[PDB]
């Protein structure tokens, strides 16, 4: 149909399939596996198997994931773990993509990746800056995007969206200052939510 | 190069003689000669030359005075009244010579330059009325 | 365009080409900035009959992931292997 | 020693500031800090709080100097995830605009790593070009940089009468351009000194670092993301796919060079396939309907009113989804909790990863040396800080 | 209270102080402190400039949107200061000159402006009025500096009866006359900080026992003149008739005067701020 | 309760990182006080030092002090690299910040926040 | 498909090396650049005139906002807040009560036009084609308050710009 | 004496704004539409804005793009360094008041905070005959200046 | 229908005009107050009522597509007219 994005039913038996090989090789860490409605395989492990999973994902002869396209961290704060750690992992002599997930808190610290990926130095030190997860054993691990001296993680979702604090520069003592926070025009929060449900086929029980 | 000399020397008369040619190339710095396709009523003359290439096919001679400022040394692009501004910028084929804007009686029939840095210049200001009416005690002291 | 043919010459032959033929000043090919009115399509579910929306509703098809496994045989590759570049008919070597 | 590199060049430059702390040892570099940050504006964080449609803009503002293909790149994964697909106008249109996009980066790549090094005349017959293109964005959208004209469902607008004809007037004229550029730089002895086996990387460093584009390509890997998982129509047009041989600055100059003619060989199949059809997805609980409907009938103006207010809804899931920029693969991590905003929009640019190994590239180099390694990455603070 | 000037917000940039102030001589020494301090608490700033209005822009980030509004005077035009302070709560008053030019002399600058702003201000229902005197200011004085300040204090005084008249020592600050002055070269010296003259006239303006009063506000510390001007030397690793004759006065014991302390200022030390006024140029006796 | 550590087994082991931190604060201010050409004196400086070590006295969680002082040392590479500015050491001491009423009844005076 | 930008192996017969030889000891390949520069030095430069000449435009462009009227005079906003919804950078703000004839009517309606980003995202949202982005560019000022527009100013601009604006969007309504 | 002056003021107001020399902070898009302007099309230097500059050389600054928080004292610091007379343009909507960043946490709201403002160019970006606009205005706004008329009458 | 009040100032058509003791109109002090003087309400009022013969009249301002969303509009009552939501354009039954 014109409208509707067709459907590819040989990648998702086909993933379907790898997925299952990756469960089986690695059951001492792969909690899950799901492949999507579009097409996109996702391993769903325990925190424990970072280093495992994914050197087994660049190295093995079937998997051979050399390159890591991106690293980033969900703040979900009604979950106990609260942060999901996202790895997407790209296979160029399979032509295929995979996406390793996992989980930590606040105070649990997560196995760098530098040794597997050296692309991970930077995206762990910007999931440290902008979610405040702490990864162990990182060659140089620190603020990347914010300030110097800035408190707090600004993409944890408690995070107010202007901040606490503002800069400008004042003549007294002739430097820039930061101060708490005031808005000329308060940001306007909308409730856009429909009360009607939308998609059934994603309706949670009772 | 005889004939491009030629040239040279009838842009002079092409400005009506030597003190003309000196005005434009002062107030312009250009002393291109062009088809006069009309004249506004700020005094604005707007010349067109397809021989040349676009972007440089029409231009405006500004007027020495608009709205009581002077403006022989003192020229900028905000002094094109909207109906020349579409032909000018080459939004449209036709000036409004050939196909004049539709009249509103709401339109603006004297148009303004930009009035930032005078004493006409915007300054914004709250349009809505009070929200909160306070209460206004007694006049007399019955207490 | 208005360059005398003694210039022309000079330009061309510095510079190698017939910059003539493609000069990157534009005259009159451009199009004409008034153009008549347009009068576009529409699209396929412009129907007046037998077109229900629960016949093309792309969004109410999306499912939920598959879940292969969850805690709660041949070896395989995610996909065969990708096949090999073949080198330019067009111009191989630059 | 320890140095800092400038902001930026004296003369006028669009790719950010950056502050590069640097260690050397004579004149050579032994240690390269890019201390970043200083254009991180917290986008991810602000898409949160818009709809699907209010956050496309945001999409031109990263990689600005791509900006058609940074909505492409949104665009579809939110129609991935929408389970829609765009018409196929629309992606002809798309597929178009996103080559004439990548000469308009390419220009800016190659021109301003010649005005870095000194070589600054090129940069002013190729903006000539770059001015004409920008026409061909303001004339589609009004906007002669952040056009917002691709979105989720195809295009914003049709294409003006008489555009594509001067699209064709522009690509016709454009070759000898890039053969003038060639011959200011390409058998420059000047030029060769400053960019042969400079910033040398190997293949398998190249993909451990997170490399993408030309970065990969110049080091002889055979990686395309347009060839390899095609979107849109790319996998009906024809081009070749630029290959270096040595992995230096060099090698990758050739490389966007010779990607600037396969993107006008691209052109050229565009304007002589474009079919006829509709913009955006005959689906008005996606794409709003047109103005003249919206107000005549009843269903389209409920339609309008909702997608101008909520927007649509996207299902709940997450993707990944990248295309081929020109400045390497820019992708997208968008999850949708299933509403009308989006949970969470991880920006995935090449040039983070291009500039986290720049301490490797530069090993055993001059000073001047970084100023040409920046440059062969091609590198907009934009996208690297979001 | 009028609506509009009711106090909101916490009291920062973009907060409402009340304060509705017309500062003459904001472009000085003293003025860019007073502006600073009012745009600090959100207030509403009336500058009357004399000078090039580019010789004010440091002013502008001072205040929010709207918040600093500049107007052009004369202080011969009586209409240009009724336009200027016609809306204000309080003027503070801060013109003055360390020496005479051909067109204004000390009898200009600090008597006849000085009254024509309060006159102006009284007939305009202006309700605080703040004047800057000066500590050693005296008929029988050698410095005619001083002689029209002296004049003029009683004559804002008789015009603004409920006038805040203030006396401060010589003020010493990054911009200085006091510090800069002997750095670039029998006597008691009680020299205050720019800060705390700044905060004395701030509260001054809230304070409701102010009005009608005089100051002196005077540092915590007297120095013999040469032991100051030794320091000045040592901390820094190293003019007109009449201004000569002003360091040269001893600063004046006034302790039926209120001070800063009356004010809730605390004095600074002069030895706690010189490095901070005399880094750019590269602890005395404190008398009981 | 059985948790995977950062660095420290137990508040013993935490103690003594701290230890060292507040040691290489300490010692680095007299530097920074030079460095920056900050016009606060050595000892207003070490008082800073010992106020921030002191609102963090009541932890008891040896991961959230760990945290503490991996945070700590960060800002001191960072003042000891003279990545910061003059600015940004100075914004320990909020010198344009009036002083916040604390009391019922300034607080009461000036608005409605507790 | 690919194809290989740098991988030619030059020819070492003697007659190639002193043809290689000669390209080092005079210069010939920097010869050739010179004439590049030189043959633009006699080429028609790509300026134009400005002021006096402006750069080309189309009817879409999106510049300065204005409010639009009926040809009654009549406003077309109606005080719907569709604009303020969709707008990307919050940078309109509404407000509306019925007028003293009962009609729908905005009080308040402000556009922060260094909030804006000049989407054009407004005007597409509108259904009375009442707020337009027309075709001024030229309204630099020199305070940051001049750039906080209020109904009034917007009405004004309205007024001013109307008879381009009319014309511009009877160029492009129908691609709408 | 005071025709003098007036004439004095004449010839170095003419002067300053016919040799406009500026520094550009290249911040982000807007150093794009910047460029275009020094580009042939427009070409800056024919009204005496020459390409080049430095900081310690330069009459204006023009701040083209959004100034974050970590960015601001930098900025701060290479106005303090401009020797004067210093003019500074903000362009764009981003350094004009944030633009589409304004409630951001890391983004000042305007860089009229950090320096004083001259010419605000609105736009986002503003195209680059926008920008040469604010520029001529600027002229316009060095012509009027009369520092020796004031001076005179000190 | 602009109009002055005591103190001088326009009052717009929004009824906006600051009270006498109000600081905030010093900004106007050396410039001018922006007012707009074609006011809707005025002008609306100046259109004569048509006169149609049906009880049901559509209005969509005018201009097709160009105008506002199409509208129908009742014209039993006869002590009153019927007025146009979008435009205020008003019709009575003849
Ligand atoms: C010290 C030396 C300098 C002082 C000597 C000055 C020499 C006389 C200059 C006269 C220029 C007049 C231009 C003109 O003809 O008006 C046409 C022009 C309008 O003509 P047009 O319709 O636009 O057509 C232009 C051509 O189509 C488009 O133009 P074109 O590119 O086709 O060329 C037109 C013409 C223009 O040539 C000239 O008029 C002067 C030629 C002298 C060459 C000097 C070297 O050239 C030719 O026809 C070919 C012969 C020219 C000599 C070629 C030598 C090239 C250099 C040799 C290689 C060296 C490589 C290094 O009218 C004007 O605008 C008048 C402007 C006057 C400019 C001021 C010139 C004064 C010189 C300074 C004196 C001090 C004050
Ligand atoms: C010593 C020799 C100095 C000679 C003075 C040079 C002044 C040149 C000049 O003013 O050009 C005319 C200028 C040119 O006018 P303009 O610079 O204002 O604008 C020209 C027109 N546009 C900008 C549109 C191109 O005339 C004046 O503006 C008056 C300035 C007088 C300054 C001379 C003081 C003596
Ligand atoms: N600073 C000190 O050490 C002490 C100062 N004081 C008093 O403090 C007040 C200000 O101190 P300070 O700020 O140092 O003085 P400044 O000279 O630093 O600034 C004086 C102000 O007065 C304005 N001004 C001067 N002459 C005239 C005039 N003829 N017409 C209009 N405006 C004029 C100046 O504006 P422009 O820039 O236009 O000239 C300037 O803004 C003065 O009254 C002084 O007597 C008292 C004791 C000590
Ligand atoms: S153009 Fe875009 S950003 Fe500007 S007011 Fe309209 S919707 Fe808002
Ligand atoms: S301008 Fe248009 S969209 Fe905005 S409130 Fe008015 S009618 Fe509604
Ligand atoms: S104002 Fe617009 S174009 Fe300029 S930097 Fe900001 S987002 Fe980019
Ligand atoms: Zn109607």
């Amino acid at each position: 149909r014109p409208t509707v994005r067709p459907r590819n039913d040989v990648a998702h038996k086909q993933l379907s399939a790898f997925g299952e090989y990756v469960a089986e090789i690695l059951p001492k860490y792969v909690q899950q596996v799901q492949v999507s409605c579009f097409n996109e395989l996702e391993i769903c492990i325990h925190p424990d198997g970072v280093i495992p999973v994914l050197t087994f994902l660049r190295d093995h002869s079937n998997a051979q994931f050399k390159s890591l396209a991106d690293l980033t961290a969900v703040d979900i704060p009604t979950r106990q773990n609260r942060f999901e750690i996202v790895y997407n992992l790209l296979s160029l002599r399979f032509n295929s993509r995979i996406r390793v997930k996992t989980y930590t808190d606040e105070l649990t610290p997560i196995e760098s990746s530098v040794p597997v990926y050296k692309a991970a130095n930077w995206y762990e030190r910007e999931i440290w800056d902008m979610f405040g997860v702490f990864f162990a054993n990182h060659p140089d691990l620190r603020r990347i995007l914010t300030d110097y001296g800035f408190e707090g993680h600004p993409f944890r979702k408690d995070f107010p969206l202007s901040g606490y604090v503002e800069l400008r520069y004042d003549d007294e003592v002739k430097r820039v200052v930061a101060e708490p926070v005031e808005l000329a025009q308060e940001f306007r929060k909308f409730d856009l939510n429909s009360p009607w449900e939308a998609f059934p086929a994603y309706r949670q029980p009772p | 190069l005889l004939q491009v000399l030629k040239r040279g020397l009838q842009q002079v008369s092409g400005h009506g003689g030597l003190r003309g040619y000196l005005r434009v190339l002062f107030r312009a710095n250009d002393v291109r000669v062009g088809t006069l396709v009309g004249e506004d009523k700020y005094g604005n003359k707007y010349y067109e030359d397809n021989k040349q290439f676009f972007g440089r096919h029409r231009w405006v001679i500004y007027t020495t005075e608009m709205n009581g400022k002077n403006t022989f040394w003192d020229v900028d692009g905000s002094m094109v009244p909207p109906e020349w501004h579409r032909w000018l910028h080459c939004m449209t084929d036709d000036p409004p010579t050939v196909k004049p804007p539709t009249a509103r009686k709401f339109i603006w029939t004297n148009h303004k330059f930009n009035l930032s840095g005078t004493p006409q210049q915007y300054v914004p200001y709250s349009t809505t009325r009070k929200k909160i009416q306070e209460w206004v005690p007694p006049s007399t002291p019955y207490k | 365009a208005s360059a005398t043919r003694f210039i022309q010459w000079l330009r061309n032959w510095a510079s190698g080409r017939d910059l003539q033929a493609k000069l990157q000043l534009r005259y009159q090919e451009i199009s004409k900035r008034t153009q008549p009115p347009p009068k576009l399509p529409v699209g396929p579910s412009h129907k007046l009959s037998n077109n229900y929306y629960c016949t093309r509703d792309g969004r109410r098809e999306a499912m939920p992931p598959s879940i292969v496994m969850s805690s709660q045989k041949k070896a395989v590759s995610p996909a065969p292997p990708i096949k090999r570049w073949e080198l330019s008919q067009d111009e191989p070597y630059l | 020693s320890n140095l800092t590199l400038n902001f930026g060049p004296q003369h006028p430059a669009a790719h950010g500031v950056l502050r590069l702390v640097m260690e050397l040892s004579g004149e050579m570099v032994r240690k390269c800090d890019p201390h970043i940050g200083l254009l991180h504006r917290g986008t991810e964080k602000l898409i949160e709080y818009k709809t699907y449609l209010q956050a496309l803009p945001y999409f031109d503002r990263l990689d600005y100097v791509s900006m058609m293909c940074n909505e492409q790149a949104y665009s579809l994964a939110v129609e991935k995830l929408l389970n829609i697909r765009p018409p196929p106008r629309a992606q002809w249109i798309r597929v178009l605009f996103g080559e004439i996009t990548r000469l308009l980066n390419h220009i800016m790549a190659v021109t301003t790593h010649a005005l870095d090094i000194g070589a600054m005349t090129p940069f002013f017959w190729m903006f000539e070009e770059r001015e004409k293109m920008f026409e061909f964005y303001e004339r589609v959208s009004g906007a002669r940089m952040h056009a917002a004209y691709v979105r989720p469902g195809g295009v914003h607008q049709d294409l003006p009468l008489g555009l594509m004809d001067d699209i064709y007037e522009f690509s016709k004229n454009f070759s000898l351009r890039i053969d003038e550029l060639e011959e200011m730089l390409t058998n420059n002895r000047i030029w060769r000194n400053r960019t042969v086996d400079i910033g040398i990387v190997t293949a398998e460093d190249a993909l451990n670092y997170g490399f993408s584009g030309v970065m990969l390509r110049g080091s002889g890997i055979q990686w395309d993301l347009r060839k390899t998982q095609p979107y849109d129509v790319y996998d009906q047009v024809e081009f070749d796919v630029p290959i270096g041989s040595r992995g230096d600055c060099y090698d990758r100059y050739l490389c966007r060079v010779e990607e600037m003619r396969q993107s006008i060989r691209i052109i050229s199949q565009c304007l002589n396939k474009m079919p006829p059809g509709e913009i955006k997805v005959d689906d008005a609980k996606v794409s709003p309907p047109k103005r003249a409907e919206m107000k005549t009938s009843m269903e389209s103006l409920i339609h309008h009113f909702k997608l101008y207010t909520e927007g649509y809804q996207v299902p709940p899931g997450a993707t990944y989804t990248a295309i081929e920029a020109p400045k390497g693969e820019f992708g997208v991590y968008l999850v949708s909790d299933g509403s009308s905003r989006p949970y969470r929009c991880k920006i995935k640019a090449p040039g983070f990863a291009h500039l986290a190994g720049l301490d490797k590239m530069s090993k055993g180099h001059m000073l001047a040396d970084v100023v040409a390694i920046i440059g062969t990455q091609d590198i907009v603070f934009g996208e690297v800080d979001r | 209270l009028h609506h509009a000037v009711i106090p909101h917000g916490k009291g920062g940039r973009s907060s409402v102080s009340g304060i509705v102030a017309t500062v003459f001589g904001a472009t000085g020494f003293l003025g860019r402190y007073v502006v600073n301090h009012l745009g600090r608490m959100g207030s509403q700033v009336i500058v009357p400039h004399r000078c090039e209005p580019y010789d004010t822009m440091h002013l502008r980030p001072m205040g929010d949107l709207g918040q600093i509004i500049f107007m052009d005077w004369n202080g011969r035009d009586k209409d240009s200061i009724r336009r200027a302070v016609e809306h204000s709560s309080v003027v503070i008053n801060l013109v003055g000159r360390e020496w005479e030019t051909q067109n204004f002399d000390f009898e200009d600058v600090f008597v006849k402006i000085p009254q024509a702003i309060a006159q102006v201000s009284k007939e305009a229902g202006v309700e605080k009025f703040i004047h800057i005197s000066h500590l050693n200011a005296d008929i029988k004085s050698s410095s005619k500096y001083l002689r029209s300040k002296a004049v003029g204090e009683k004559e804002v005084r008789e015009t603004f009866p409920e006038a805040t008249i203030i006396k401060p020592a010589e003020i010493f600050g990054r911009e200085d006359r006091f510090l800069n002055y002997f750095a670039n070269i029998k006597t008691v010296k009680q020299p205050v900080y720019i800060v705390d003259v700044t905060k004395g006239i701030i509260n001054a303006i809230k304070d409701p026992d102010a009005r009608g009063k005089t100051f002196a506000f005077v540092g915590p510390s007297r120095y013999l003149l040469f032991d100051l001007v030794q320091y000045v030397f040592a901390v820094a690793h190293r003019t007109t008739r009449d201004k000569v004759e002003r360091i040269h006065t001893t600063d004046k014991i006034l302790p039926h005067l209120p001070g800063l302390e009356d004010l809730g200022v605390e004095a600074t030390p002069l030895e706690l701020k010189a490095i901070e006024v005399l880094r750019r140029h590269r602890p005395a006796k404190t008398i009981p | 309760t059985s948790v995977k550590p950062i660095f420290s087994r137990d508040m013993n082991e935490a103690k003594r990182r701290v230890r060292e931190l507040y040691r290489a604060w300490y010692r680095e201010v007299p530097n920074t006080v030079h460095l920056f050409q900050l016009d606060i004196s050595v000892k207003q400086g070490r008082d800073k030092v010992r106020e921030m070590f002191k609102k963090n006295a009541h932890i008891t969680d040896p991961r959230v002090v760990d945290l503490l002082v991996i945070k700590g040392k960060m800002e001191l590479e960072e003042t000891i690299k003279v990545w910061k500015q003059r600015t940004h050491v100075m914004r320990f001491f909020h010198e344009t910040e009036a002083p916040r009423p604390k009391d019922f009844l300034s607080k009461f005076y000036v608005g409605h926040d507790p | 498909t690919y194809k290989y930008v740098n991988l030619r192996e030059p020819s070492m017969d003697m007659k190639s090396v002193t043809d290689r030889a000669a390209q080092t000891l005079l210069w010939t390949e920097l010869i050739r650049g010179l004439g590049m520069t030189l043959s633009y030095l006699f080429r028609e430069p790509a300026t134009i005139n400005y002021p006096f000449e402006k750069g080309p435009l189309s009817p879409r462009f999106r510049g300065e906002h204005a409010l639009r009227r009926y040809p009654s005079g009549e406003e077309r906003c109606i005080a719907c807040k569709l604009c303020e919804a969709v707008c990307p950078a919050q940078a309109i703000t509404i407000e509306a009560e019925p007028r003293a004839d009962g009609s729908r009517r905005t009080t308040r309606y402000d556009i922060d036009m260094t909030k804006c980003i000049y989407c054009g995202f407004c005007q597409e949202a509108c259904p009375v084609d009442a707020i337009v982005e027309g075709p001024n560019f030229e309204f630099s000022t020199e305070t940051h308050e001049e750039l906080l527009y209020n109904k009034e100013k917007l009405l004004n601009n309205g007024d001013k710009w109307e008879a381009e604006i009319a014309a511009n969007i009877q160029a492009d309504y129908l691609y709408r | 004496g005071e025709y003098v002056v007036a004439k004095l003021d004449d010839l170095i107001n003419w002067a300053r704004r016919s040799s406009l020399w500026p520094m550009t902070f290249g911040l982000a898009c807007c150093a794009v539409e910047m460029m275009h302007m020094a580009a042939p099309r427009y070409d800056m230097d024919r009204f005496g804005v020459v390409f080049r500059a430095s900081p310690r050389q330069s009459d204006v600054m023009i701040v083209a793009g959004t100034l974050t928080n970590k960015m601001a004292p930098a900025l701060r610091k290479v106005y303090d360094q401009m020797p004067e007379p210093r003019y500074v343009v903000s362009m764009g909507s981003c350094a004009n008041g944030g633009g589409y960043y304004h409630y951001s946490y890391s983004v000042v709201r305007g860089c009229d905070r950090i320096v004083p403002v001259d010419i605000y160019v609105p736009g986002c970006p503003p195209t680059a005959e926008a920008l040469l606009y604010g520029i001529l205005q600027l002229q316009k706004k060095i012509k009027r200046e009369k520092r020796l008329r004031i001076w005179y009458r000190r | 229908g602009v109009r002055t009040s005591p103190t001088g100032e326009k009052v717009t058509h929004t009824g906006q005009v600051y009270d006498d003791g109000d600081y905030r109109k010093v900004r106007f002090v050396g410039r001018q107050k922006e007012v707009n003087e074609n006011f809707a309400i005025d002008l609306i009022a100046e259109q004569p009522v048509s006169q149609v013969g049906s009880r049901v009249i559509s209005c969509d301002g005018g201009g097709g597509a160009l105008g506002h969303p199409r509208v129908y509009i009742n014209l039993d009552k006869e002590t009153k007219t019927g007025t146009c939501g979008y435009c205020g354009l008003q019709f009575r039954q003849q």
